[PDB]
This record gives structure tokens, C-alpha cells and sequence, in this order.
């Protein structure tokens, strides 16, 4: 069983998006009005599941084959998962989900007029390696309209969920593409007050990793709460 | 002052979180091994219980697109981190609310007591993280049991909530479903009886 | 029949890409080695076809219907065609062609591994209106690899051909998308020496023209040789 | 000095120009009305002729992906600008080279004489623009006829080419195809016998 | 035998000197006129010889003893060989040759009037260690005249040849010395278009590595093409 | 976009390359172990061959200062990477052009077939890199054998050269030297019959 | 991205709006022609109705300085854009809240059905814009009729409001005033029962 051997650096709630960000409409009614209650870290918060033993399929991380070939821009999305101390986070679970090349999601609730791709599901998972690296192969998603303001559009993005070493490190986020003109206009992106923080969600074109005459590649590195040993406790 | 690398900023899981983390729920084909709402196998030691609840927004409206993750000790108060489908018990699980009914369910055992860092025992609890469209960063909370008043009274975490009335929001009310032991834990994101959320 | 009534401003061959631009390999053997011979303008050069009477189909300019719905980002591409004097060029022929959302062209010779879209052809035509405006509705094309350097990729682009009032104004070009990280790396884009000229080929996101919950829009204005009356000739 | 707005910069038509401007050639379905290589209807006045040629690169290799546009006066030396498929004659047309054979063909009549701006008559000619992958900006040229030496000798445009030997590159050589009057006009982009290209 | 498990980052041919650099007269007739033909990497290109078993003599890397003592500025030339990812390249062959203190080469064809040095050869070889480090002990060479322009002088330099992990990495270059005023006047240096590329060829004085009262030291690190594993191939 | 550390820029080997890489040729004493032009020992399996050639500049003049490195599979189509003078076969060698005759020679064996990345076999070939004063960055080419036409016809690499005529520039002409099998491979850096050079 | 000229920013109408747009109410002499609260003349076709309501702030207090503008189709579901005092029906009107009672009144006819952009008919509705001190930019809402439930049920607009409960805030309660058909439409700017406001 797990043991309480580390402490995680406190989160910066001014770096992360606040709960109430009115331009993102739904957040009005879904943001707490009382202040969070801070609690000291215990074994309950400093431990979490390890997915080393989960039985992943052979194409869990390959969206081009996990669902004919899908239509759209073939790309590899890879990067490294490290903590705030720059330390790799090995054997950690990385899950992703996204729309198709037209911005249509394979979900009941998606009624957008862009069609579904008979050969595209849009779900992937990968366990990071010994060095904290992960990789996926998919197609680049299309922006999509949503009912917020009368003409709001989500910049193309890939959804990511990352476990890390504890429930204290778990995070869900969204990766955006270097240069998309839709990023600066998105109220969800704007839920993040610091422009520097936004930069952190932008995947960089990585020509070094592309497969000539096959697919392009984007690099997206992830930083989770720094992990340290307890001391003088 | 010393500054580390900044943590990656959170983003709402959005309305389609299910396709990524609650496949069945998305109404899509599942994979061989899926992380879901059954932490304990019939044969796992401890009192087997059923957890159910609803989530409410600030307008008192049901949130039918929530996604919850849970972490708890086993009946022995041990955290079973090595996730395996072969396990009789897994300390981690996932659930979500019905697009219809808007109710989540989880199948587990009652957690054993664990001590805080100072060596003081905390009352039995299940750690919960909630995700949904409209929530920029997930909300952390704890589920405690109404049938453990004695322990609840002495919990060092529960004791950190300033106002006693707020502590009550964290107590699941014991019930029975099909003559099976259940506990109902409703979460109120905002407003009247707003559920206590943590930062750690 | 046509008459010799105007003169066109001389082209700036230092603004346009030169013939020999070695990084674009095929240009080595396809560029003349002798200098062009300048000739004074005559009725032969100062006149050209008028397509006012061509019988265009109803969806000639709509790539979403001119070939099920195609897969990909629905967009409108519109703009105005003016001359160097800022004057509109009405009733002029604008033709376009492009790949699918995956970067696959509907041509024999395209052997790229990205599949063809059963509902996408990629050819459009539109006659500009009385005010010089044109518009097309299509899906945004995907970048594609080509055999130049060992890892060259064309930034997503739409091919355009514009008639104008004379054969002296005829031009073929390529429209690129605002922010594409592939533009600065393309040897074809780079065939144009002036960075300012490149900017001219970049389509701007135009949220004003988009159809909420339907499609986005890009604005691409075209400038053809200025037209003036002869004088003291 | 006064500077106007800059003209949009040219870009190669690329290898797939056919899908956009030579549909048949692309091997794709055509539209109701297409702009192609038959300028004259059987019944159009003037000497009906067939034009054919090949295009060569600097290595002396056939260019099998070229696209050519043409503009010429009618038999009366009149430019018929109002393009219509109903026209017995259209002054404009389009052709391309076979991916196999690499030869283009055009069906027209022999152009009438037209005067330059100074009122001097130019020899009969067809204005041509060439496009292809590897050509950043299209090449302008003229096709003259070998059976009009007298006029050719006096053409004010032809007379602008410094070296007489270069003038020859612009003369189509009369032949006959199926006992039909034809003229062969080969274009050499680069090197030996490089075709004269204009700027205007 | 060797196996095909690596791919090398595509060389940047705008970084390296172009083939035709007219100020460097000899390049005129020794540069191809046709474009290079790019080919996908195969075992043929991703493998190379390993010189680990080559039997190197005791003074192979010591030009002061491998040929009395040479006349000249005693120096140590050391550095590391890394790939573009910053990974060390251990057990790699590094060969060097240069003129003596007066800019005279010990080669038949060198008829420069500065005398040969009886105790100096001008050749060295070293296998990098586990950390990618190499070192040589020599005397600093002198610049020398050459028949290019009427008064051209090569800056002082040492020629280097590095094998790297494959024939795709093999490179030959020249090391120049920090602050030499001849540097910016050399047509060979100038074959390199980007001033930042030039900087990469300049060895820095390294007082840290110097042996007091004995010899100075210069630091020269080399970067071979980045090596990556194949993926989704 | 992501940018790595830039590769150290190449520089011409210069006229005196021999002093560093071809001691014998530089006419300087050699060391105990030198990497030279004998890839195979008389007892190495495979057909032993003699390879010779000349290198020409753009004026058709001999390049008497060229330096070449070769890389090839043994008879079994395997690359012997562990360089050792004791081996009966080494996949790596070096040669240079006579300051006199200006011809290089290599003693090896006809390489076995190896497959490309896609698993498609390539025709027997020898990888060559050429260095010399006037060459800012080395030239990469391959030598193919004239008596392997069937295979040459199917080579995935040779098949990448657009123009069929340029492929012939990579084919070594079989001959006999002292009743010993030889193949002559002439390299023309520029102009007429210019040898194809590769990038990868 | 393309940016147009920015729209002139809105500013509160302020407390004295009446002086400019509701002369009678401001208690100032009116001009010959004033745009007021009588949309229909007694002889206008359609069911004549009386509309009245109050406006509340977030404290539940009456807003006695509100100014309202209405836009509606006539009985035939047509918008009469040509404003004229002689018309028996005008699609446009204005009203304000009593400084005393604080109720506004309008005299019109039950609007006919009009279709949306998609050709889907909308339930009979009246477009309202509210202005007042404290309101930086005007509020847009629609008034629906309680006796049009079938239609209300199918309204493409009403159907856009996620929460069914909020739709009720747009339904005017039918009544009778002096045995004359009336409908009461109360607007709550904030808090409990907050009226839905639109953007378009
Ligand atoms: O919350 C929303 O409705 C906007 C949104 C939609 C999809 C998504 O994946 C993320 C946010
Ligand atoms: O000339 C080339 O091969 C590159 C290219 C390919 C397609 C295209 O549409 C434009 C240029
Ligand atoms: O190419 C040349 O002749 C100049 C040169 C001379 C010596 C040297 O080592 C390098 C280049
Ligand atoms: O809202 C207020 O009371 C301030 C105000 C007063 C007069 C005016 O005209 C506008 C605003
Ligand atoms: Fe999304
Ligand atoms: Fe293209
Ligand atoms: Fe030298």
C-alpha cells in the first residue's frame, strides 16, 4: 500500500484560471461562492493510483487505428511530463480526447452540422515511459462553435487528463496549436488571467519529430506540482 | 525568492469529458480495461456499500455532465495504489452523472481509518475530485458517513472547517437500496448549503 | 470587339518571386536563362476575355455541394478584387482549387497516403460582382508533404487564378492562412524575397463574416495591375 | 515618388493546376461550360488550323504538367472578348500537355493582322502564357507562322529582339495532320534554343 | 551487423555553406547545377563504422610528440561531441590536421615560403570517451596565403573530421580561434551565410583547462545531427 | 516551432586533406593502423572486385585532390560496423585521387542486397561521400552495378530519380583489370552527365 | 483577423431619460408628434390588448425610472416598419414606469406568428428593450402570452433557454382590466425569478 513520503508544492490559484470567469457563461452557476478551505497534506492527498499494471491495447495511443483511415491532418502529439523541479514523471497516465477534422465530437450531445468520420473515435491513452515521455498519433481537430456569445468558436484543441504521482497532482487541461488565430478570442482560454500561462498550453510544431511524407508533429510538455520529501515535520 | 517551473494551467474538462474518461457514458464502445465505478469485488473484505448522489448548480439545477474521481483506503485503512482489474479492491475509481436522472453511483466498501501527518486518526472518508463544463479547475471534497459521529467529531480535517454548519455538508446520509447499505452524498457547488471544497 | 484604350502599370519583378529560386528545386530547370524581352503594350496585351456570359452552375462557388457533406472545417473565403489604384474589378473570373482536409488532392498524380473525401472535389469558380467581391464556401485544406528537401511541407493553401481586364493582369497565386507555422519554412513561399509581399498572400480570419454555429470565414483581397487611360501617346 | 498598392505576388500553379483549370485533363468530371482548346467552330470564317507543341525544360526533358492560355484576333484581326460557348469563334482558349505524350493541341483559325499602338501592323500572332510547377510567375510568349515571312520581317515586336537567331524561336513550322493544316510550336524554357519570353 | 533503429534530423542546408559560393573561386566548377535528390533514410544511411577497435598509438592525439619539440604556442584543444538533442557521442572518431606555427603544411603541394618544422607533423586522432570528450595537444597554427583573390589569407585553423554514429552524421569542418581578425575576411568562412553559424566554428580560450607555466587551452564543442528512434513508421 | 541545437557547419576539407586522412597519399609516414582502400581480405566471402574512377569538375577537368569514403554491406547484405584491421571484411573504407593519373581505387566485394525502411530491397550499392577543395559540404552518391539491371530496375532509391537518363549516371560499367573483375565509376560534379547527388 | 470600426459604446440613459424620450412623463410639453404607447388604433384588426407590468431591482424594489421600447408584428405576423401616426397600427412604441405606481402600460394587438431564419415559426412575442439609470447597456427580452402554450412549447427561441424554469420568466399572465383583455409582464432585473435577457 501507499505511504506518505512526499509533499507537493502548493498550487498557484492566480496562475490557474479562477472559478468565476463570467465571459465563460456556464461558470457563473458552477463556481463556489465560499472560499476553499485549505487543509494540510496527509496520506489521503499525497498518494494516488499507479497504472503500471493496467492492460492497454496496442493502439490505445493511436487514433488513426483505434476506431479505413480517418480524414484530416496526420499528426503526432508527443512531449514529456515533468514536475516543477524539472524531474521526469515516469509510468504516469495520460488520457486524451478531441473532435474530428471538422470539429465534430463522437458524442450524443454533439449536434454540430459537421459530419462524423466513420474511421475516427478520438480517444487515446498512453502510460509515460521511464523518462516521462508520451506520444499519440491522431489527426488535427477542427475548431467548433458553441453557445456562449452569439458567435463563439473554440480554437482547435486536444483534451488532456494527467494522473501524476498523487491525487494532488491530477490535472485536466487543453492543448491549443501554435499560431491559431482563435486562441486570443476564446473566453475559456481567457479564463486564465496571465498571458504567460496561456503560452504554456500551446503545442509547438516539431518538424524534428515528423515523419517525412507521412505526418507532422507537435510537442506539448506538461508540468505537474513539484514533489519533495517531507523535512523537519 | 526562488521560483520553480510553473505548473500547467487547468482547463475545464468540457461537456464531452465522457468520450475520454467515461466511455460507456459517452455511449461509445469501451476498451478491454476501463477505470470505472466498482472498486470492490463481491469478495473484498469490509462492509460493502453503495454510494449515490446528485450534483447541483447555483440555480439549484442538476448538473448532468459531471465527472468524479474517488480515492479511499481499503477496509483496513490501507491505500491500494497498484491499480489492477484483478484486484479484489482498488482504492481509485470513476463515476459520472446520468444525462437523464443525473445521478452517480459507486460500488465500494467502507474505508478504514488513516492518520494525518501528525499521527492523529481521521474519520473514515472518501476523497473526491469533481470535473464538468463550467468548472475551470476541479473541486476537491471529502465524503464522511453519518453513522460515525464519534469519529467525525474528532476528525482533524473536519475540525478545520470554521463553522460547524458547514461541516454537515460533508456527511453522507445512510440509506438502503434494495435492502443494500447505501449512503447519499449530494454536492452543491454554489449557494444554499454550498458544499465545502478544499485546497491542498 | 476589344479596343486598346488602357495601359497597365509595369509589373515589379522584384516584388514577385524571381524565376530561379534554387531552394524550390524544380525551378532550377524550369527558369529561363536569357533576360525577358520588354515590349511596349499593344491591343494584344491590353485586352482579354470577359466571362460575363459564361454559364456558371448554381454551386460553382460552393465546394460543400459542387461534388454527403465533406469532412473538415467549414469556411467561407471571400474578398474583393481591386487594381493598384484601389478601383474595383467587376465581373472578373476567379477560379480556385485545393486539397481536402487531409491535404489530399483529387488528382491521379496525388499518391499521398491521406485519403480522398468521397464528398469533396475541390474546384470552384465565381464571377466578381459589380463591386469587385467574390466568395466561396469550402473546407480548410490540410498541409501536405512534397519531394523537395527530405522533410518539406506545404502550408495549407488555396490556389487562385484571376483574369482581370486583360491578359496583362492575369495572375495565378496561392492564399495561405493567418498564423500557419509552416509559412516561414516553405521554399515556395520563400520564392518571394520581400517579407512584406508574403503578408499579401495571408488570408485573415474574418469573424464578421462567419455564420454563427455554422462556418468560419477568411478574408483575402486581391490586387491586380493598376489600369489607366493612355495619354499623350 | 508616388507608390500605388502593390500587386498580389504570383505563385507557381503547381502540379495539380489541372483540377482547377483543365478538368478533363485532371481526369475529373467537367462542368456544363468549360473553357478549353477549341476556339473556332467548324463554321467560323478564316483558315482553320491545328496548333500542337511540346514544352522542354533546361535538361531537354518534356514538361508534362504545363498549362497554357492563348489570346488571338479572329480572321479579321478583331479581338473577340465577349467569351461565349455559342460563339463561332472565341479569342481566348486553354490547353495543357499530356502526362504521357506531353503534347498540347489547340483548334483555331489563323489570326488577322492588328496594328501596334503607333499604328504599325504586327505580323499574325497568338499571345501565349505558360504555367507549371517550378515556374513562380508565368512566361509570356508569342507564336508566329513560318508562312508569313514577309510580315514577320516587318513585325515591330519581332524587330525588338536584338539577335535575329532568337527571333526564329518564335516561328511555328507549318505541317499537316490528317491532311489538315497544322503548325508545330515547341517551347524551350531554358538552354539551347531557349524560347524568347516577354515582359509587358 | 548494424541495424536500422535510428533516424537523423534533416540537415539544414541554409545553415551549412551552399555549394556555389563564388568568392571561393574553386567552388565555381566544383558545385552541382542540378538539385540534390532527397531520399528517405534506410539502413544504408543510418549506420556507420565504429572505430572502438582501431589500435591507436600512444601519442596519436599529441602533436607535440607524435612526429625535439615543435616551435610554437603550446596549446590543448579539447571539447565534447554532442548531437542536436544535447546527448554525448561516446567512442567516436575525431581526426585533425593543420599547418605548423608559420602556416606551412607538411604536404608535397605546399610551397609556401615559411619553413617546415622538423619536430612537427600536423596530424592527430582521438576516440571520444564515454562522455563525448576529446582532447589534443598541439601548437597553434599560423594563417597562410592562398591563390584566391590577390591577397587572401586563411585565418589560423585546424581541420576536423568527426564520424558520429552514422555516415549521415559524418562531417568535416574547420576550427578558428577566438578574436582572429582574419576571420571575417575569409571567403571560405563567408561561404556560411548566417553569422550565428560562423560563431559555432570559433574555439574559445579556456584558461580553466590550461596547464600553468606550460600550455594554454581552447575549447571546441561539436554538434552532430540529432539521433532519434523511429516511430509510427 | 521547436528548434534544437544547430549542427556544426561544414567547411571544405581543403587541398591538404590527405595529411589528415590519406597519409600515404600525402606522402607522409603512416601510423600502425590506417583506414584505407582495402575493404576485403583475399579470404573474404563474396565476389572480389576492383573499383576505379575519376572525378571531373564543371570544365571537364580532372579533380586530382578528391577524397572519398565508402560504406557498403558485405556479400550477405550485412553492414559490418565494428571496424577492425583483422576482420576479413570491413564495411568502411577510404580512397583518394592520384595527383598524377587522378584515379582512385578500392578493393572490396560486391555488396549483398539490403532492404529499405519499407522492407523493399534495394539493388546492390555502395554509399559514397566525396570531399575536396572547392566542396563546402560533402557530396553523397551511390554506385550501382551494370550487371544488376533487373534489380536496378526495381530499386526504390534509383526509382526516386524523376528522369530516367540521370539514373544512368549512377551505374558503374563492368570491366576486367588484369583478368580481374572491375567496375569503373566516373563522377562528374557539374554540367554534362552530372552525377546525381543525394540528401538525407 | 479583420477588425471593423468599433461601435460607439453605450452609456446609461440616466434618470432624466424622460425629458428626451417621454415628454409627457417628464411632465414637459410635448411636440405635435410623439412616439408613445398606443400602437394600435381602435379600428386596427387583431385582438386588442392591454399590457402592463412593473420592473424590480435586485433588492425587490420598484424601478420607477425605467424606459421601454417595443417592437412587434401586427395581427398578420407582419412588421410595419414605416412609422406613421396615421397608421391604424405601428409595430413600434415606447412606454415608461410611473414615478408613483411604477407601472408601464401599452395599448396594442396580439402579434401574429413570424418564422425564424430557418423558417420555423416562433410563438407570438413582443420584443422589449429596457433602459434606465443603473443600466450601462440596454436589456433585451421578449414577452410571450400564457394562452399560447402550444406554440410557446414549440418556440425555437424559448427552446434555446436551457432551464425550463427560466422560460416561465418570459410568459405574461393573462388577465382582464375593466373587462378588457390584459396581460401582466413583470420584469425582475436580478436575483430570484430573474428575467431572461438576450444577446443577438
Ligand atoms: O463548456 C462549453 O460548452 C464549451 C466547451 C465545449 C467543448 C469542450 O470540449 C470544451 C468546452
Ligand atoms: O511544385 C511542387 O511539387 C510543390 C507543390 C505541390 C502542389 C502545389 O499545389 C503547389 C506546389
Ligand atoms: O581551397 C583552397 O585552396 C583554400 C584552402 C587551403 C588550405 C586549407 O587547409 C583549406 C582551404
Ligand atoms: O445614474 C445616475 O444617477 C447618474 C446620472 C445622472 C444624470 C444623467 O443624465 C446620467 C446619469
Ligand atoms: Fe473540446
Ligand atoms: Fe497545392
Ligand atoms: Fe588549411
Amino acid at each position: 500500500p501507499a505511504q506518505d513520503n512526499s509533499r507537493f508544492v502548493i498550487r498557484d490559484r492566480n496562475w490557474h484560471p479562477k472559478a468565476l470567469t463570467p465571459d465563460y457563461k456556464t461558470s457563473i452557476a458552477r463556481s463556489p461562492r465560499q472560499a476553499l478551505v485549505s487543509i494540510p497534506q496527509s496520506i489521503s492527498e499525497t498518494t494516488g493510483p499507479n497504472f503500471s499494471h493496467l492492460g492497454f491495447g496496442a493502439h490505445d495511443h493511436d487514433l488513426l487505428l483505434n476506431f479505413g483511415l480517418p480524414i484530416g491532418e496526420r499528426i503526432i502529439v508527443a512531449g514529456r511530463v515533468v514536475d516543477q523541479y524539472g524531474k521526469p514523471v515516469p509510468n504516469t497516465l495520460v488520457e486524451m480526447w478531441q473532435a474530428n477534422a471538422g470539429g465534430r465530437y463522437r458524442h450524443k450531445n454533439d449536434r454540430y452540422l459537421a459530419p462524423l468520420d466513420p474511421n475516427f473515435g478520438g480517444v487515446g491513452r498512453c502510460l509515460t515511459d521511464s523518462d516521462g515521455y508520451y506520444s499519440f498519433r491522431t489527426i488535427k481537430p477542427g475548431p467548433y462553435p458553441w453557445r456562449n456569445g452569439p458567435n463563439d468558436w473554440r480554437p482547435a484543441h486536444i483534451h488532456f487528463g494527467i494522473s501524476g504521482p498523487s491525487i494532488a497532482t491530477k490535472l485536466i487541461t487543453q492543448l491549443y496549436f501554435e499560431g491559431d488565430p482563435l486562441i486570443p478570442m476564446c473566453p475559456i482560454v481567457k479564463s486564465i488571467a496571465n498571458p504567460e500561462a496561456v503560452q504554456q498550453l500551446i503545442a509547438k510544431l516539431d518538424m524534428n519529430n515528423a515523419n517525412p511524407m507521412d505526418c507532422l508533429a507537435y510537442r506539448f510538455d506538461i508540468v505537474l506540482r513539484g514533489q519533495r520529501k517531507t523535512h523537519f515535520e | 525568492p526562488i521560483e520553480l517551473l510553473p505548473e500547467t494551467p487547468s482547463q475545464t474538462a468540457g461537456p464531452y469529458v465522457h468520450i475520454g474518461l467515461a466511455l460507456e457514458a459517452a455511449g461509445n464502445p469501451t476498451r478491454d480495461q476501463e477505470i470505472w465505478n466498482r472498486l470492490a469485488k463481491p469478495d473484498a473484505p469490509g462492509e460493502h456499500i453503495l454510494l449515490l448522489g446528485q450534483v447541483y448548480d447555483g440555480n439549484g439545477h442538476l448538473v448532468r455532465d459531471s465527472f468524479l474521481e474517488v480515492w479511499q483506503a481499503d477496509a483496513n485503512g490501507e491505500y491500494q495504489d497498484a491499480y489492477n482489474l484483478e484486484n479484489a479492491f482498488n482504492s481509485f475509481g470513476r463515476t459520472a452523472t446520468t444525462f437523464d436522472a443525473g445521478e452517480w453511483t459507486l460500488h465500494t466498501v467502507k474505508p478504514g481509518v488513516v492518520n494525518n501527518a501528525a499521527g492523529v486518526p481521521m474519520a473514515p472518508h472518501i476523497n473526491i475530485s469533481l470535473f464538468a463544463r463550467g468548472i475551470n479547475i476541479h473541486l476537491h471534497t471529502r465524503l464522511y458517513f453519518d453513522d460515525e459521529a464519534q469519529a467525525n467529531a474528532k476528525c482533524p480535517v473536519l475540525n478545520l472547517i470554521e463553522q460547524p454548519q458547514r461541516r454537515e455538508t460533508l456527511i453522507a446520509k445512510r440509506c438502503e437500496v434494495d435492502g443494500k447499505t447505501a449512503y447519499r452524498f449530494d454536492i452543491r457547488i454554489q449557494g444554499e448549503g454550498e458544499t465545502v471544497f478544499f485546497d491542498f
